[PDB]
Order: C-alpha cells, then sequence, then structure tokens
C-alpha cells in the first residue's frame, strides 16, 4: 500500500465509492464502512478521481461536490469528515 | 355445519407461519418478504 508501489502497478482511477446507508447496516457494519472507506482513500495517487455517493431511498452525495474531485492530499481530507458523520435508515434499493 | 375445523385451524396454522417468515429489520427497512406479508396480514384479517 506504499505511495510507489501503487503507481507502478496500476493506471489513472476514475474511482466512484458507494455506501450503502439503509437500516440494515446500523451496528456493526456501519463501523466497517466508516473505516473501510477512510483506508480505500489511502491507496489513490494523485491521478485517481473519486465521489463519495450514498444510495438509499434516493441516492444522493454526501461529500458537498456533485461530481468528480482531483483528489489531492486536502479533498481526501474533505471526504473523511464526510463519511464519519453518515446516519443509517431507509430502504435499499440499488436502482436509484 | 362441521367443516369449520377444517377450514380454521389452517387459517391460524398459515397465519402463525406468516409470523415465522417475517423477518425485523432494525432501522426501518423491508427486503421483500416483508412489503408482501403486510398484503397479507389484510388477508388474515379479512377472514375473521
Ligand atoms: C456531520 O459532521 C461533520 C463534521 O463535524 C459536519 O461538517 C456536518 O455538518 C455534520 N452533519 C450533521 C447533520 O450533523
Ligand atoms: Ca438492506
Amino acid at each position: 500500500r506504499r505511495p510507489w508501489y501503487i503507481q507502478g502497478a496500476a493506471s489513472p482511477k476514475d474511482m466512484l465509492i458507494l455506501v450503502d446507508v439503509s437500516g440494515s447496516v446500523s451496528g456493526l457494519t456501519l463501523k466497517l464502512i466508516r473505516t473501510s472507506v477512510s483506508e480505500m482513500l489511502e491507496t489513490l495517487s494523485d491521478d485517481d478521481f473519486v465521489n463519495v455517493a450514498s444510495f438509499n431511498s434516493n441516492a444522493q452525495d454526501v461529500s458537498c461536490f456533485q461530481h468528480l474531485v482531483q483528489a489531492n492530499v486536502r479533498n481526501k481530507k474533505v471526504l473523511k469528515d464526510a463519511v464519519n458523520n453518515i446516519t443509517a435508515k431507509g430502504i435499499t434499493d440499488y436502482k436509484k | 355445519w362441521k367443516p369449520f375445523e377444517t377450514i380454521i385451524l389452517l387459517t391460524i396454522f398459515a397465519n402463525c407461519v406468516a409470523l415465522a417468515v417475517y423477518l425485523p429489520m432494525p432501522e426501518d427497512d423491508n427486503n421483500s418478504l416483508n412489503l408482501g406479508l403486510e398484503k397479507l396480514e389484510y388477508f388474515f384479517l379479512t377472514v375473521f
């Protein structure tokens, strides 16, 4: 997982992380996703792009971005404060 | 008429199975089966 090993083993990535946030994920499966998203963003170089979109009843971007970021050091820090305040209730749909 | 033992015994025994596979979901979530059997709870209310 070290910066120099990842760029030499891949290409740039337009990545998009979707976090299921219905009622079925409160408890153990919440704290993991809060953790596992926060570990996923560290495998990015600075050609990679991300954006975090919970899907629920409706699908929104809990990020204040609405589109793809450049994923600096900085923009990865924005999303982690977004991830660490996600509530959990509603109905899964996967179609919206 | 005698056949009310024959009918309504199976009305209960079907209705307890309707409460068996009722799968509870914690923070207001329904899969599909809980959506359907809520409408099937109207069928059991219809009979009695
Ligand atoms: C969630 O926490 C973050 C970080 O403190 C904050 O920016 C955001 O406004 C919070 N949202 C709610 C609904 O409290
Ligand atoms: Ca679910």
